[PDB]
């Protein structure tokens, strides 16, 4: 016989539960965009309060500032804890799908070489991307920072 | 070993911190980037690793292991 | 996100990487018992060869039959030594699998839990029946070896 | 080049044969596994292999490329 059956349920399956997953990642990469930039934004906001608003105010602003820089820096790093393992995560699955296209163009599976290089392609571009908005943001902080020095 | 105990630093401004390599637990096998990388300058051919414990220990054995996914990257001395 | 959440993510991260190994493991193993089965068929295939040839018996053919028998000797002990690991690196990826599959079913995963046992029926299925005509194999081959005798 | 027009053989009866070495062009920049690989025998120090060619050829360069994905295999020398 043929197992070409077994392969097409076992697949139909698969792409039930996949397009489910793949709506329920638009709207997760809509979370993880919004959350990402939020991030960024803040760490942005708060070099941006640590380097332009000191000594305009009064003394007792001064230590409240000192403060809310201290306790805000301890809060980043442990909100920023998450954030370490993003990396790791991206190492294995862009080591994952390497490992897929070369199994793929090994095998012959034209449809799965072309899915696991698209998909190594797709999640760099991804990661990349996000990576990309927070690189944008820190160069716009970096030319700031060199427009205000000269 | 009296690695993690001490402070690691290098005579070269631009090198990278390298607190990552006295940890006890080595990095991933095949991992793309190694754990601590210096690039070199043109005509720069050595670069310091200087360890500084917080007492005199008696020294015995030094072990250095280097990127196991390319070698390329290995000290040549 | 929660504590048995971030488990759950750090036990997926390592169960990504053992599974990467797996993979390749299970892929050598199916690779190395298909080389099995193949260098098995191709010894049969060049024996029966000779066999349809006979009657003009020379020297040369006579001598690498010779070979041949003192090679299959040879491969004989080198093939029961490497069924016998293979059966036990075949073990050892079934408990790999097996602690994979207990670090997906404590995450909740139920697509993946019930196309990995349709996998696991069928590849059981399709295990048994070429790992039986390979022992068959193994078998014919020793008892013309023995019956060569008369 | 003129490896491929060439037969290789090597001094060890337990060699594997060494034919791919010749193809004309160059294998996966990271392939995983190597595409010729010898085993050392613990008393033996040197490896042979001989490339012959149909003709008298006026040699100028010699290129040999090891496996680069585990560069721990490279010949010392």
């Amino acid at each position: 016989l043929s197992s070409e059956a077994l392969m097409r349920r076992a697949v139909s399956l698969v792409t039930d539960s996949t397009s489910t997953f793949l709506s329920q990642t638009t709207y997760a990469l809509i979370e993880a965009i919004t959350e990402y930039t939020k991030a960024v934004y803040t760490l942005t906001s708060l070099y941006r309060q640590y380097t332009s608003l000191l000594g305009k105010m009064n003394s007792e602003e001064e230590d409240e500032v000192w403060q809310v820089i201290i306790g805000a820096r301890a809060e980043m790093t442990s909100k920023h804890q998450e954030y370490l393992k993003l990396e790791t995560t991206w190492m294995t699955a862009v080591g994952l799908s390497e490992m897929a296209a070369e199994a793929a163009y090994q095998t012959g599976a034209d449809q799965a070489s072309i899915t696991a290089r698209n998909h190594i392609q797709l999640v760099k571009l991804q990661v990349e991307e996000v990576h990309q908005l927070s690189r944008k943001a820190e160069t716009k902080l970096a030319e700031a920072q060199i427009e205000e020095l000269r | 070993n009296f690695a993690p105990l001490g402070t690691i630093t290098s005579s070269s401004p631009t090198a990278q911190p390298a607190e990552v390599l006295l940890q006890a637990t080595p990095p991933h096998r095949r991992a793309r980037s190694a754990a601590w990388s210096y690039i070199f300058l043109p005509e720069e051919a050595w670069c310091d690793l200087t360890i500084h414990l917080p007492a005199a220990v008696l020294l015995k054995e030094i072990h250095i292991q280097p990127h196991l996914a390319s070698l390329a990257t290995c000290p040549s001395s």
